[PDB]
RNA sequence: GCGGUGGAAACUACCAAGCUGGAGUACGGUAGGGGCAGAGGGAAUUUCCGGUGGAGCGGUGAAAUGCGUAGAGAUCGGAAAGAACACCAACGGCGAAAGCACUCUGCUGGGCCGACACUGACACUGAGAGACGAAAGCUAGGGGAGCGAAUGGGAUUAGAUACCCCAGUAGUCCUAGCCGUAAACGAUGGAUACUAGGCGCUGUGCGUAUCGACCCGUGCAGUGUUGUAGCUAACGCGUUAAGUAUCCC
């Protein structure tokens, strides 16, 4: 289905278990063992569209506006 | 054979006082099974095991007031499907009652060795 | 040799009581000679059972 | 994996010291030409290449044990020079010669890799990937 | 939370005025006086009206007491105010009868609450109204009942007998945080009608039993003594023998 | 050494396209005291209310304070409360570390394994910065059985502001915070590659055994004990290096 591989679907898969689990992150705020791991997925996203920016310019733009993702820390 | 769609597996036991008819125990059967199914469980299926000798003695307070000290029991057995959500009111609603003295249910996992 | 071929519950006594010493308590899996998740098996059982008075905690 | 060169290297070095005359190495234009050349300088028995799911493997075979196992007067050093963290390079004339020539000196010059004795035949000086004993 | 409606015919201006102030108008209850004007909401601490439907409409401030207040409506169209139960939010619905639900705001006998319940508002006599546990954050656990008696646990601590078929109600009373406030300065107290108190020891010998000594009195009572002669600490004013001996059990700690 | 110019194109660097073994995603499995939250359970102990009974209990190296004819301790029956979870438990499991174990259910973090299903270097480390971080301690509100700093009494002793005993306040518990330290230890930073074995265990996979439990041989992933090469000042470490090499702090 697609690319299930591709860079735009990983940070897909990524924003949405974020945003999945910020629901959690709020109901228990005491739970650090999952936050550890919120900050890990996180950090692999955030790689991916600093590796995608380098590779692809329009792709990368295209992505963060369409998933909703804030924009980039270099600026 | 047994095939949940998007439902977990369950087994509850539970226990109520010796003193009690077959048509007190058929109501309550009635109450909780109604109670299952108006939770979305397909599949309730009640068994039931009466009268057998307890390793030790409970005791049980009542709405009345009553201390009841038991030594015998009734024990019914449930296998039901249900929604992870609504596991949760069952298990108050059964320590609620006066009739059921000692509760408890289980997830069943398949066996694997 | 011993072997456990039926499905282990709370509800097989004689399965258990197999298991479980005289005086109620629960035997080490060196003794039983089971596999490391057979005997957790057992043990999350034998509990489960002594809260539904199946098995005693004490003896009379 | 960082450095690969160092990695065969390495790995000659631990199969040497072990007595074991055979090596599994990676191989690589690098890797291929490094062997080679370890062949027509004599260091090394005899080498051969092997496939399988799309990686390479060169085999080396080692010189044998020296009249046994135990009493040995004699190993095979090797030792990188230029790394990833210091690159060390040399003109024509302060070319490297080791041990008054015994031993010899890898060089990757713009006519391709060689050693320190057909650089200073040809004139030309470059990096220096490593040492040999 | 706080927001104020028109008038219901719930609030009057009908009232003692002076405060403190008996027949004879000597001040009796000292240190009253000054302070806000005020209109008296006619809460229903009898809930008596049984079996319909109530519907909270909103939430209100009232001066006279230090928990809130709540208008409720009937189908019937009837307006009442209750003491406003902890948790409780516009939309919610109660009702008083017999055999009722147990949730916040719901009126019952004590013959059908279960037993360990925390309720508020509590009648000590069948119909005279609601008198235990009206303030803020107040509430008393139903420990065991037994013949025509039931037992509490007053937020005093004390542990005491009632009547059974005496009404009360669900859930602890709100407003939890209001002894959390600090006043901050002579003025706010001065605006909740509490005039300054002065210290026996200040007064003259005539005054009061600490009286003047020369520089700064130490009490040289033997005791400290109230106003009138009384000795000040841990002297049990209760009367020896009335009549409430048989109910109060253990006396609160 | 610096500057100009003509050549060379292996290595670093750049530019264009490729490739999976590195790193990930999907799928399907499976173990688990991982974390947070909500239910339930039993011993034992202490106190309180009774019945019996009627002189000592308790305690030490030996005693005494203490508790007891106002009926102690003992024993039977009742209530109530808090805290901790016997056996299982193991030279076992999971966790980044701290830590995590009566039972259950719910929300959720990872880990590993088998398949090409896919992306195609997305990697490793990390100055500053962030988060977590035993116990004691502190602020605010609860809670308070046992234990117990402090404190008091009894002894012991030249003395005893100690060890021992009798009482016992903070605190230990819960909620919301702060503190940010420990022999926070494997006294061993992290990643990768490569180098005899023997005996073990945990999770899985394959073949065999039977057609389901073993059983065997093996592939990985972690975990423990002896030990060759090599290393080390010696002790020792030794595929989970303190060995042989590369990179970062
Ligand atoms: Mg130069
Ligand atoms: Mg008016
Ligand atoms: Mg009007
Ligand atoms: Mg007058
Ligand atoms: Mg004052
Ligand atoms: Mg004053
Ligand atoms: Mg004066
Ligand atoms: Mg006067
Ligand atoms: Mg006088
Ligand atoms: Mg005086
Ligand atoms: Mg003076
Ligand atoms: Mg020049
Ligand atoms: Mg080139
Ligand atoms: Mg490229
Ligand atoms: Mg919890
Ligand atoms: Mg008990
Ligand atoms: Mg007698
Ligand atoms: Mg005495
Ligand atoms: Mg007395
Ligand atoms: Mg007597
Ligand atoms: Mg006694
Ligand atoms: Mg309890
Ligand atoms: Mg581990
Ligand atoms: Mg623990
Ligand atoms: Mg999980
Ligand atoms: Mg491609
Ligand atoms: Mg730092
Ligand atoms: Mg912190
Ligand atoms: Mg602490
Ligand atoms: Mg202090
Ligand atoms: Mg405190
Ligand atoms: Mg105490
Ligand atoms: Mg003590
Ligand atoms: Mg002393
Ligand atoms: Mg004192
Ligand atoms: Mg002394
Ligand atoms: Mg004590
Ligand atoms: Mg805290
Ligand atoms: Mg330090
Ligand atoms: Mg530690
Ligand atoms: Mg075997
Ligand atoms: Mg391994
Ligand atoms: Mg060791
Ligand atoms: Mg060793
Ligand atoms: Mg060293």
């Amino acid at each position: 289905e697609e690319n299930k591989g591709s860079v735009e679907f990983q940070v897909f898969c990524f924003t949405n278990k974020i945003r999945r689990l910020t629901l959690h992150l709020e109901l228990h705020k005491k739970d650090y063992s999952s936050q550890r791991g919120l900050r890990k997925t996180l950090g692999k996203r955030q790689r991916l569209l600093a590796y995608l920016l380098k590779i692809n310019g329009v792709r990368y733009k295209e992505l963060i506006s369409k998933l909703n993702i804030r924009e980039l820390k270099t600026r | 054979p047994q095939c949940p769609p998007g439902l977990r597996q369950y087994e509850t036991m539970a226990v109520l006082r010796p003193d009690m008819t077959e048509d007190e125990r058929l109501t309550l059967t009635q109450k909780y099974e109604e109670l299952l199914v108006a939770g979305g469980a397909m599949y309730v299926e009640v068994f039931n095991r009466g009268v057998i000798p307890l390793a030790y003695s409970i005791k049980r307070k009542n709405k009345a007031g009553e201390t009841n000290n038991y030594l015998d029991g009734i024990y019914l057995l449930f296998t039901y499907f249900t929604k992870p959500e609504s596991i949760s009111p069952l298990e108050a609603a059964l320590v609620t009652d006066d009739d059921v003295i000692r509760s408890s249910s289980f997830k069943i996992r398949k066996r694997k060795y | 040799p011993i072997q456990s071929g039926d499905r282990i519950d709370y509800r097989n006594m004689s399965l258990i009581s197999r298991f479980i010493s005289e005086q109620g308590k629960i035997l080490s899996r060196r003794v039983n000679r089971l596999t490391l998740k057979q005997q957790r098996l057992i043990t999350s059982a034998i509990k489960q059972a002594r809260i539904l008075s199946l098995l005693p905690f004490l003896n009379n | 994996g960082k450095d690969t060169i160092a990695d065969i290297i390495t790995c000659i070095r631990n199969a040497d010291m072990n007595r074991k005359g055979t090596v599994r190495i990676v191989s690589t234009n690098i890797t291929e030409n490094i062997v080679k050349i370890l062949l027509r300088e004599g260091f090394i028995e005899n080498a051969r290449k092997h496939q399988e799911r799309n990686k390479y493997f060169l085999v080396l075979t080692l010189r044998h044990r020296r009249n046994k196992k135990g009493p040995y007067l004699n190993t095979f050093h090797l030792k990188r020079v230029s790394r990833p963290g210091l690159r060390i390079y040399s003109n024509y004339q302060r070319i490297p010669r080791i041990l008054g020539g015994m031993g010899i000196a890898i060089l990757s010059t713009s006519r391709g890799i060689m050693t320190d004795r057909e650089a200073r035949l040809e004139g030309i000086g470059g990096e220096i990937l490593c040492y040999i004993w | 939370q706080v927001k104020s409606n028109p008038r219901n015919n719930l609030i009057s201006g009908q009232r003692r005025c002076g405060k403190g102030r008996n027949a004879r108008g000597i001040i009796t209850a000292r240190h009253r006086g000054g302070g806000h004007k005020r209109l008296y909401r006619k809460i229903d601490f009898r809930r008596n009206e049984k079996d319909i439907y109530g519907k909270i409409v909103t939430i209100e401030y009232d001066p006279n007491r230090n928990a809130y207040i709540c208008l409720i409506h009937y189908g019937d169209g009837e307006k009442r105010y209750i003491l406003h139960p902890r948790g409780a939010i516009i939309g919610d619905t109660i009702v008083s009868g017999t055999e009722v639900p147990i949730k916040m705001g719901n009126a019952l006998p004590l013959t059908d609450m279960p037993l360990g319940t925390a309720i508020h508002n509590i009648e000590i006599t069948l119909g005279r109204g609601g008198q235990l546990a009206r303030a803020a954050g107040a509430v008393a656990k139903l420990i065991a009942k037994e013949g025509k008696s039931a037992t509490l646990k007053l937020p005093s601590g004390e542990v005491r007998l009632i009547s059974k078929n005496c009404s009360a109600t669900v859930g602890q009373v709100g407003n939890v945080g209001v002894n959390q406030k600090r006043l901050g300065r002579a003025g706010s107290k001065r605006w909740l009608g509490k005039r300054p108190v002065v210290r026996g020891v200040v007064m003259n010998p005539v005054d009061h039993p600490h009286g003047g000594g020369e520089g700064r009195a130490p009490i040289g009572r033997k005791s400290p003594t109230t106003p009138w002669g009384y000795p000040a600490l841990g002297r049990r004013s209760r009367k020896r023998n009335k009549y409430s001996d048989n109910f109060i059990i253990r006396r609160r700690s």
